[PDB]
């Protein structure tokens, strides 16, 4: 089953879908294509927990109900700077303005 | 392969090349990044989820689910509709 | 232009809603005009009485908004074989982002308040420019 994600760090978004059997590491690989670092270097997170390399998406909770085309799941990335790695950010969206009043 | 949509605030959206391609308009812009200034993030990021949406059941005999628009973003996400013509 | 044959030979239907909208069945009598029948809740199915050759399309009851049998536009019943009936499968289009915005837009807003949206003036005029049986019907033909 495909899973529908959006992969955040800072004002970066990711809009990419996944097997649910495939793995933390291996969304790790994706992540190395598109913003060219390499796993050794990414932190990925649920929410505020860590994800291990070795879990799959399903295990970590990112399903066919929860991470759909229309509303995809967020997933945190973390980067390391030479030996350190950062605090998990992800900067919001903005905000919506008050409803008109013809609404 | 993917490209970059910047939306007004700054927040780079990376989605799939062929997603982006289904609007004209985008396609247009792109001949790898784009940059909105009139388009909030707020909004970039439905534009987005329409995409993933579209290429998903464009094709299909499955149930269609409903796109979801909350009546907060719903005016901003029509003008940037009407100027990206999607 | 658009009409349903008397074939006079009955077909034997199975409405399904699969939207999440409250459907509006339509049939076009002998003369082209739309005959419409009753609604179809969300999820819901019905056993219909109908002809081969008749036309029916389906919309959402409260909008008028456009849906889909069988992926098209047109339901025409046909020829009922080992005496099974015909499954009509109404379900949502992808609609564009601009329909889709058009529609939650004209949910929020009277059509009298539309002009005092702050939007390009082409808008208005979409806004306005709300789904009508008739109207897809001429398109159609």
């Amino acid at each position: 089953m495909d899973v529908f994600l959006m992969i955040r760090r800072h004002k970066t978004t990711i809009f990419t879908d996944a097997k649910e059997s495939s793995t933390v590491f291996e969304l790790k690989r994706i992540v190395e294509g598109i913003l060219k670092r390499p796993p050794d270097e990414q932190r990925l997170y649920k929410d505020d927990q860590l994800l291990d390399d070795g879990k799959t998406l399903g295990e970590c909770g990112f399903t066919s109900q929860t991470a759909r085309p229309q509303a995809p799941a967020t997933v945190g990335l973390a980067f390391r700077a030479d030996d350190t790695f950062e605090a998990l950010c992800i900067e919001p969206f903005s905000s919506p303005p008050e409803l008109p009043d013809v609404m | 392969m993917y490209v970059k949509l910047i939306s007004s605030d700054g927040h780079e959206f990376i989605v799939k090349r062929e997603h982006a391609l289904t609007s004209g308009t985008i396609k247009a812009m792109l001949s790898n990044e784009v940059n909105f200034r009139e388009i909030p993030s707020h909004v970039l990021s439905k534009v987005c989820m329409y995409f993933t949406y579209k290429v998903r059941y464009t094709n299909s005999s499955t149930e269609i689910p409903e796109f979801p628009i909350a009546p907060e973003i719903a005016l901003e996400l029509l003008m940037a509709a009407n100027f990206l013509d999607c | 232009v658009l009409r349903s044959v008397n074939s006079r030979e009955p077909s034997q239907v199975i409405f399904c809603n699969r939207s999440p909208r409250v459907v509006l069945p339509v049939w076009l009598n002998f003369d082209g005009e739309p005959q419409p029948y009753p609604t179809l809740p969300p999820g819901t199915g019905r056993r219909i009485h109908s002809y081969r050759g008749h036309l029916w399309l389906f919309r959402d009851a409260g909008t008028h908004d456009g849906l889909l049998v069988n992926q098209t536009e047109l339901f025409v019943p046909s020829l009922n074989v080992d005496g099974q009936p015909i499954f009509a499968n109404i379900t949502l289009p992808v609609y564009t982002l601009k329909e889709r915005c058009l529609q939650v837009v004209r949910s929020l807003v009277k059509p009298e308040n539309y002009r005092r949206l702050d939007i390009v003036r082409s808008l208005y005029e979409d806004l306005e420019d709300h789904p009508n049986v008739q109207k897809d019907l001429e398109r159609l033909t």
